[PDB]
């Protein structure tokens, strides 16, 4: 049961107590992403007028 | 500013809508010339999705009057509230569809959708943003069956983006105008199954059981069925025409609500269904007992014999919030053999303070049961029932239809069926 | 009107419990995947109990104490006795146990032999009895060597602990047995003892000089219904119930059960449960839990009682599933699920 | 000082700042208007409150937030609220129609129209900071705002500003309050691609509020004023260490140090004690001791799990109020000889405490009762799993028959997408098994 690093200052203080020892994608990358995702929602939209215009 | 642009076409169209427009309006506080007179500020929160705002203060329906004969939309124009509509939203033609799809969605109807599209166009140009389309129309007529999906066709081509929601009145043998009710039913339904994001499924025969048996009216009469159609519309849409902490557009519903884009017809009801002992307080138990109850719905089909796959309900009127979670708990925990298990917590509850008027507080039930598949069925067996021996078909044939987009329809439903089947087991 | 669900079917004891419940007419069985449930009759192994107490409005309840497998495990019970304050490592009523990792995997082997080595010095009794949980596999023998290497040939933990070689005989016979007590604690971690217990006892003569014949040494019910060419003769079923087995010891010890054995019972089943009782008491916690235990007993000729090991899923005697079962739906269930005596148990006080 | 820019994003993020930058213009004692008397430095500074706050020539005290949502209902309540006058237009971004509950929607369809744009925003701030430490990002998992956009944001972050912190303050769905039937979707959507980008998220489940609100505050049906005024006195505590004096957890650095020692499991459990009725005539204050005994009681749990069942890998102790070392230690004590606190082999078992002589502030006419010490546990204990496990089964329910999966796919995500961010978390609930169970 021990305290290590004990800090003290006006508005508090803080300190430690141990018990026990112990035993990214590019912004190329994401532009891919989101495109991709408006081209499916692109080719889905087009089935669609397709459908319609049949 | 989430607007809704209303569409109603028909005779039965038009005469439930303008029930509709009556009720909201009252609930609004606008006066049949438009004017505002109401007592609380809820009442214009959010006025502006169901109204525009003219000069001098007036608040004209964002509607749309459509029919391809004069007669229904004049008594509309007459009507108690016919003046609050805008002349310019009134679109008819001198023909009239005769009861046939076919005139309402390629002939007669064909010469004058384009300048109701004009109309549509017209309203939504003014919406700050647009949440959807809202139509009323009956399935067995012309108009509103054929001329109706037509319409629908053509403002998902030019709004493809946008709720296309229904209320869509079936028909039923019982309260029945022709024989050919079943072909232009299911002749809509494939039209509703690809173009709608939900569809509230209203027979006419639950209406009329409704007004005969729970409010005890000797003689119904489309009048009467339309009370029911009215009050239903009013509270299926509080959600959306008062505040509270519910926040939902049109899209945020469907995609609650719909887990399927082909299963998304919904059984609607309301409580309570009093007969005239109809000043007696009503308690929350009695509320849900009777908004789950089979005879407060409006599809005639029992949910007992199917499963929900969502449930939402709305409370209205100032209630113990707490004693309604308790309630809807109580009904979901004492029957959940009828609630689809692999979808967790499908039965969601709102609340509105603002009560319809006349009614200390009311309860709407809306359901997306695999019940309604006995709607379908229904209807498919009375259209097979004609097409095995080609009855009236004539009538279509001699507006330019084949027999085999009978065959189609035909086939389109029962796959409409086998669908609901496969996800009630 | 209340839901329950089973995941448990090889469960005899709650399938008389889920039978019963269904009788009232008033709790209502739901499939063994529906979330919407009050009581859960759950699986033995990798009960989901992170998943119970979060249905908005019901309040749930399953019959497994999440945490007891300190308690029902061969290697834990022994790690717990020796490790926690509350028993300590001199707790006169266990036998003298070690845990023993096979050597192609902490270890207490050279703790053992330690022990072993000075029981052979001092001319005692040095036998002792390898077995674990893996087992339908026993082996009983005095050479340290023969009881290490059959550990070796497994692949599980094993424990070895000191045999009773002075185990208390029946007369006539001159046979072994053990006790079994059923133990029911609820929800508000009450100690109910269940006022009939059974001996399940061996029909061959013990005999003290061949422990290779594993059928007057081990008296399990399944051992002497199937190795033991004498099952049945004394009493049915080599069970002995608590009303014989009282007059015997009159008759022949001049005591009771209560006096020479009953007494130690219920100590050695509170101190067992008091001592976990911080580490899976559902007191505050979101769900609720009850457990029925299956508690072993030696006694010796000292009439000294000794504890073999405690069943998490135990099974009960056939004469005594009806009067069991019912006691488990009266204090259990019933108590958190009231429905529209002379309590068959025995309530242990002690502190929380 | 070094500066920390929070970020709002969707209806609880939003929602949720709205309750924090309220609290800490009380506890700063900075009025609506900006203005605060006590510092005397007008226009300058570089004290410990202005890493959340800059300031004007005309000593007005600007947050350094930003408020973004893909609608405009909730952000208009901050533009004519109490504190309109703190923050610029600019700070304060709304689109036009949300995303329907649809993660896709917010991450794909309307996220790549508006994203530029947030950034552009959130560059301001930071042009603004002459060491900026990081971000706090606040939102909903089961928004489609909250968990698509937020996603999104993290992303961008990641690559904007590299050697830059970010921590995350995230709501767990809970059905006591909500109508979503697909949030279990968009919160593992949203876990699965903000994973990597986040140094530190504090969970908060709705649940575990919704009972504390009931059972400590008596509030029979909590609105979301209730909800977040509790929710903003823990993120107080636990944001306390950046604005005031002090030698713990002094950047944001410093969270990721002494919470998360493996990566991906950054997500510590929080435990707030104690909450007190303020319709109560009168309290009897609880001792050090008490209010640190409850911090290993299930029930004032930011989300509710069986700690006993779990490993604990840190455990950081913030007290505020009148608190000194000794009662610490001593009810520390009192609490190892009577709890299960088992930690991991490869971590020491100590206790990192922070103290703040300042009591919890209280919103003036709010639900919390004045107390005179108060305390914040985080601790990383594997137990919180737990939440992952149920959140995880109910996605397998729906998924196993596609519902709902088609809202998503119409808005150009793969429904491969699903599978793969579930796979992931598998492996994150195999991580937690693998550190905890034995
Ligand atoms: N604790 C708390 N939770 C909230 C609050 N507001 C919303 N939520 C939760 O957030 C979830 C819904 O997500 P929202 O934040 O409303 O959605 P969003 O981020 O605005 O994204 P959209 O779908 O576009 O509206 C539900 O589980 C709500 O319970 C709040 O103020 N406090
Ligand atoms: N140290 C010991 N001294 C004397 N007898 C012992 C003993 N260890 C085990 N036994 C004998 O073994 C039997 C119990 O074995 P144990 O309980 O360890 O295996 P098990 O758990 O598979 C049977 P059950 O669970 O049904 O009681 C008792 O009847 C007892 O006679
Ligand atoms: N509920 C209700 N149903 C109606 C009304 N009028 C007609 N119907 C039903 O609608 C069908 C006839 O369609 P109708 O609207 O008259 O045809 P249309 O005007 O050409 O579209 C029949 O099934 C009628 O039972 C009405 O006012 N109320
Ligand atoms: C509901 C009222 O219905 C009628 O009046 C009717 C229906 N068929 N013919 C007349
Ligand atoms: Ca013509
Ligand atoms: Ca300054
Ligand atoms: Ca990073
Ligand atoms: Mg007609
Ligand atoms: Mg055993
Ligand atoms: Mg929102």
């Amino acid at each position: 049961m021990e305290v290590i690093e004990l800090n003290k200052c006006t508005s508090g203080q803080s300190f430690e107590v141990i018990l026990k020892p112990p035993s990214d994608p590019s912004l190329e990358e994401i532009q891919k992403k989101l495109e991709a995702a408006e081209e499916r929602r692109k080719y889905q939209e087009a089935e669609l007028l397709k459908h319609l215009a049949e | 500013m989430r607007e809704i642009v209303h569409i109603q076409a028909g005779q039965c169209g038009n005469q439930i809508g303008a029930k509709f427009w009556e009720v909201i309006s009252d609930e609004h506080g606008i006066d049949p010339t438009g004017s505002y007179h109401g007592d609380s500020d809820l009442q214009l929160e959010r006025i502006n999705v169901y109204y525009n705002e003219a000069t001098g203060n007036k608040y004209v329906p964002r509607a749309i009057l459509v029919d391809l004969e004069p007669g229904t939309m004049d008594s509309v124009r007459s009507g108690p509230f016919g003046q609050i509509f805008r002349p310019d939203n009134f679109v008819f033609g001198q023909s009239g569809a005769g009861n046939n799809w076919a005139k309402g969605h390629y002939t007669e109807g064909a010469e004058l959708v384009d300048s109701v599209l004009d109309v549509v166009r017209k309203e939504s140009e003014s919406c700050d943003c647009l949440q959807g389309f809202q139509l009323t129309h009956s399935l067995g007529g012309g108009t509103g069956s054929g001329m109706g999906t037509l319409l629908i066709s053509k403002i998902r081509e030019e709004y493809p983006d946008r709720i296309m929601n229904t209320f869509s009145v079936m028909p039923s043998p019982k309260v029945s105008d022709t024989v050919v009710e079943p072909y232009n039913a299911t002749l809509s339904v494939h039209q509703l199954v690809e173009n709608t994001d939900e569809t509230y499924c209203i027979d006419n025969e639950a209406l009329y059981d409704i007004c005969f048996r729970t409010l005890k009216l000797t003689t119904p009469t489309y009048g009467d069925l339309n009370h029911l159609v009215s009050a239903t519309m009013s509270g299926v849409t509080t959600c959306l025409r008062f505040p509270g902490q519910l926040n939902a557009d049109l899209r945020k519903l469907a995609v609650n609500m719909v887990p399927f884009p082909r299963l998304h017809f919904f059984m609607p009801g309301f409580a309570p269904l009093t007969s005239r002992q109809q000043y007696r307080a009503l308690t929350v138990p009695e509320l849900t007992q009777q908004m789950f109850d089979s005879k407060n719905m409006m599809a005639a089909c029992d949910p007992r014999h199917g499963r929900y796959l969502t449930v939402a309900a709305i409370f209205r009127g100032r209630m113990s919030m707490k004693e309604v979670d308790e309630q809807m708990l109580n009904v979901q925990n004492k029957n959940s053999s009828y609630f689809v298990e692999w979808i967790p917590n499908n039965v969601k509850t709102a609340v509105c303070d603002i009560p319809p008027r006349g009614l200390k507080m009311s309860a709407t039930f809306i359901g997306n049961s695999t019940a309604i598949q006995e709607l379908f069925k229904r209807i498919s067996e009375q259209f097979t029932a004609m097409f095995r021996r080609k009855a009236f078909l004539h009538w279509y044939t001699g507006e330019g239809m084949d027999e085999m987009e009978f065959t189609e329809a035909e086939s389109n439903m029962n796959d409409l069926v086998s669908e609901y089947q496969q996800y009630q087991d | 009107m209340y839901t329950f669900v089973v995941r448990d079917e090889n469960s005899s004891v709650y399938a008389e419990v889920s039978r019963l419940l269904l009788a009232t007419g008033q709790w209502k069985r739901l499939r063994k995947d529906n979330p919407r449930f009050n009581l859960m009759l759950g699986e033995r192994n990798r009960l989901p109990f992170g998943r119970l107490g979060h249905e908005p409005g019901l309040v749930q309840l399953v019959n497994y104490y999440r945490g007891a497998d300190k308690l029902c495990r061969k290697a834990s019970l022994v790690k717990l006795i020796k490790t926690s304050p509350e028993l300590s490592e001199s707790c006169t009523w266990f036998p003298e146990s070690y845990v023993i990792y096979p050597t192609n995997l902490t270890d207490e082997r050279e703790v053992f032999l330690a022990a072993y080595n000075r029981r052979r010095e001092g001319r005692e009794g040095n036998v002792w009895i390898a077995k674990s949980s893996a087992g339908a596999g026993i082996l009983i023998s005095s050479e340290a060597s023969e009881l290490l290497d059959f550990i070796d040939e497994q692949g599980q933990v094993h424990v070895i602990q000191k045999y009773l070689e002075k185990p208390l005989l029946l007369e006539p016979g001159h046979r072994k047995f053990d006790i079994r007590s059923w133990v029911l604690v609820d929800h508000l971690y009450n100690i109910y003892l269940y006022r009939e217990g059974v001996l399940r006892t061996s029909s061959e003569p013990y005999n003290s000089a061949n422990f290779q014949d594993k059928t007057c040494h081990l008296t399990n019910h399944c051992i002497q219904k199937e190795y033991s060419k004498n099952y049945g003769r004394y009493e049915e079923g080599n069970e002995m119930f608590f009303e014989e087995f009282n007059q015997y010891l009159m008759d022949a010890l001049n005591t009771t059960l209560e006096n020479s054995i009953l007494l130690q019972i219920k100590h050695i089943i509170r101190s067992c449960l008091m001592c976990i009782e911080p580490a899976i008491s559902t007191k505050h916690l979101h769900y609720q839990s009850f457990q029925l235990f299956g508690f072993d007993f030696m006694v010796d000729e000292e009439l000294k009682v000794w504890l073999i090991e405690v069943n998490g899923a135990p099974a009960c005697a056939q004469k005594l599933y009806a009067e069991l079962c019912q006691g488990i739906v009266d204090v259990a269930i019933s108590s958190v699920f009231p429905l529209a005596p002379t309590s068959i148990f025995i309530k242990l006080h002690h502190h929380h | 000082m070094r500066e920390c820019i929070s970020i709002h994003v969707g209806q609880a993020g939003v929602q949720i700042g709205n309750a924090c930058w309220e609290l800490y213009c009380l506890e700063h004692g900075i009025q609506p208007d900006g203005q605060m008397p006590s510092d005397k430095t007008i226009g300058g500074g570089d004290d410990s409150f202005n890493t959340f706050f800059s300031e004007t020539g005309a000593g007005k005290h600007v947050p350094r937030a930003v408020f973004v949502d893909l609608e405009p209902t909730v952000i208009d309540e901050v533009r004519t609220g109490t504190y309109r006058q703190l923050f610029h237009p600019e700070q304060l971004i709304t689109g036009k129609e949300d995303a329907a509950n649809n993660y896709a929607r917010g991450h794909y369809t309307i996220g790549k129209e508006i994203i530029d744009l947030v950034l552009d925003r959130i560059r301001k701030l930071a042009d603004q900071c002459t060491g900026l430490q990081g971000f706090l990002v606040f939102h909903s998992f089961g928004g489609g705002t909250g968990s698509g956009f937020t996603s999104l944001l993290m992303e961008r972050l990641s690559v904007d500003y590299g050697k830059k912190s970010k921590l995350e303050f995230s709501i767990y769905p809970a059905p006591q309050v909500s109508t979503a039937v697909v949030e279990p979707y968009n919160s593992i959507l949203t876990t699965h691609t903000t994973l990597e980008h986040s140094d530190c998220a504090f969970m908060v489940d709705n649940e575990a509020i919704y009972d504390i609100c009931r059972r400590n505050l008596d509030i029979e049906r909590p609105t979301y004023t209730n909800l977040n005024r509790l929710i903003s006195q823990i993120v107080s505590s636990i944001t306390a260490s950046l604005r005031f004096d002090g030698a713990l957890n002094v950047d944001l650095t410093e969270f990721q140090t002494n919470l998360v020692p493996y990566p991906r499991i950054h997500f510590p459990l929080a435990t707030y004690a104690p909450v007190i009725s303020a319709e109560k005539a009168y309290h009897e204050q609880l001792s050090v001791a008490e209010i640190t005994n409850a911090c290993f009681e299930p029930a004032n749990q930011m989300v509710k799990c069986d700690p006993r069942h779990g490993k604990y890998m840190a455990c950081c102790l913030l007290y505020r109020g009148d608190v000194v070392p000794k009662d610490v230690n001593a009810a520390i004590a009192t609490i190892k000889t009577k709890r299960s606190i088992q930690f991991v082999d490869w971590c020491p078992t100590g206790f990192k405490v922070g103290i703040n002589y300042q009591p919890p502030t209280v919103v003036p006419g709010g639900d919390l009762a004045k107390v005179q010490r108060a305390v914040c546990m985080l601790s990383n204990t594997t137990a919180i799993a737990e939440a992952w496990a149920r959140l995880d089964h109910k996605f397998d329910l729906m998924y196993a028959k596609r519902a709902f999966v088609h809202w998503y796919v119409g808005e150009g995500m793969e429904e491969g997408e699903f599978s793969e961010a579930r796979e992931d978390m598998a492996a994150l609930e195999k991580d937690y098994e693998e550190v905890g169970v034995d």
